């Protein structure tokens, strides 16, 4: 004995014990990326050559 | 042999339909409605083969075989 079936009606599970095709079809993809930088230089020079006679005691 | 082409005038796929009458007895008749299916021409002068006849539940009641009536 079985119950009411449809005809026109698709193919689907409606009670426990009927079965069902299932199709993996996984993708799953991620990233990241993150950065930094810093930078400082300096440079300072100062000379005198000839000093004269009214600077030579500075 | 499978794969062999069939190229067929004289045969049509039809659905029959009937009812089942209340306090229905095994080997009484009842009469049935022949409807092509497809796309055939006409059913004129055709003969219907044996032919199981179901419910609901999927369970057979009646068979069908005869002659099919067109008025034309």
């Amino acid at each position: 004995n079985y119950g009411y079936q449809p005809l026109f009606e698709d193919r689907r599970p409606r009670n426990i014990g009927d079965t069902l095709t299932i199709v993996l079809q996984e993708n799953v993809s991620a990233s990241k990326s993150s950065s930094a930088n810093a930078s400082r230089d300096g440079k300072t020079s100062f000379g005198f050559d000839t000093v004269p006679r009214y600077l030579q005691g500075l | 042999p499978t794969g062999t082409n069939m190229q067929l005038k004289n045969v049509a796929a039809v659905m029959v339909t009937a009812s089942y009458p209340p306090f229905a007895r095994q080997g009484q008749t009842i009469d049935v409605v022949v409807s092509s299916m497809g796309n055939a021409k006409s059913l004129r002068g055709g003969t219907l083969l044996m032919t199981p006849l179901k419910g609901v539940d999927s369970q057979v009641y009646a068979l069908a075989q005869g002659n099919i009536l067109v008025g034309g």
